[PDB]
């Protein structure tokens, strides 16, 4: 529920609540690409999705794992950022260019 | 929007499930055959046509002593030996969604018999054709061949996993929907005729001890 609560400036990092929505969508539309494919052919869907696809690889076994091991909000976010990269910066509509001239 | 109806439906389903379930059960091994059928022509395909394509064009090529610059006047010279261009016997057979036609044309393309005695080189360069045309006509029935049984392969497992990952689990679970709703209905029974006891006996031990 809460979370439009407790974050932006002075509490946190500024780009917190805006960098949610955006992989939200992102990852929420490779999966569906990924169930379309074993209907009607796998190649024969849109070839600007190959790399939406590869994105919900990295998302997953990449990232959500980490064992056992301490971590932290700081450390989170930098490869929170890390998600985004490999997508354009042209394609990430929920986030404002400003944060995205604070990392890439 | 509904939902189900309440009752005996559940056991209409339940053969519902029957229908799904073993239906499906046979529905790949219908395609195991013409999945099993399809790798000989896989195999059979480009034999003879990869030998001869080459072998057309081994003296065709080769032999223009005359035939380039008077290929211009033997081309010309011996052009239009048979070309009828047609021979279409269309053919009709299995393929899902429409037994697709497929068809031979058969009729020659020169080698050896073409009219007048003209040079020689010519007529063995004419020959060619046998060689590029004629065989090339297996691949007009092979190469069809593979696109079609793609056809019928990939449709019919395409419904294969939908009902292996839709339809069933769904309908799985409209099997439970009725299930439990049929059971908590059930409880009711109970408390009701748990009340008519308490009162039976509790009304009577008052006649003869009070």
């Amino acid at each position: 529920r809460l979370m439009n609560n407790g974050v932006g400036k002075g509490k946190t990092r500024e780009d917190h609540k805006q960098v949610s929505d955006q992989l939200y969508s992102a990852y929420a539309n490779g999966v569906d690409i990924r169930k379309l494919v074993a209907i009607i052919g796998e190649d024969a869907l849109t070839e600007n999705d190959r790399r939406y696809l590869q994105f919900a690889d990295a998302f997953e076994r990449f990232f959500i794992n980490q064992g056992q091991q301490n971590r932290s909000i700081e450390e989170s976010l930098q490869i929170a950022w890390a998600l985004l990269s490999m997508l354009p910066q042209g394609e990430l509509k929920r986030i404002s260019k400003d944060h995205i001239g604070k990392y890439y | 929007s509904q939902v189900s109806p309440t009752r005996m439906n559940l056991l209409q389903r339940r053969g519902q499930l029957r229908l799904a379930q073993k239906g499906v059960d046979l529905l790949k091994k219908k395609r195991d055959a013409l999945v099993a059928e399809f790798f000989g022509l896989v195999r059979e395909a480009m034999e003879a046509r990869k030998a001869l394509d080459q072998a057309a064009k081994e003296a065709y090529a080769a032999l223009l002593l005359a035939q380039a610059f008077d290929g211009p006047e033997v081309v010309a010279g011996a052009a239009l030996g048979v070309p009828p261009l047609e021979g279409v016997e269309a053919e009709v057979e299995n393929v899902w969604g429409s037994k697709v036609p497929r068809l031979k044309a058969t009729f020659p393309d020169g080698a050896l018999l073409s009219p007048v005695g003209t040079p020689a080189y010519t007529l063995e360069a004419s020959r060619a054709f046998r060689r590029y045309a004629e065989a090339l006509i297996r691949v007009a029935n092979t190469e069809t061949r593979l696109k079609k049984i793609g056809e019928e392969i990939k449709k019919t497992t395409r419904r294969v996993n939908a009902l292996e990952q839709v339809v069933i689990p769904g309908i799985r679970a409209q099997i439970r929907f009725i299930q439990q709703v049929l059971e908590q209905r059930e409880r009711e029974d109970t408390f009701r005729l748990k009340r008519i006891k308490g009162k039976i006996e509790a009304r009577e031990a008052e006649e003869e001890g009070g």
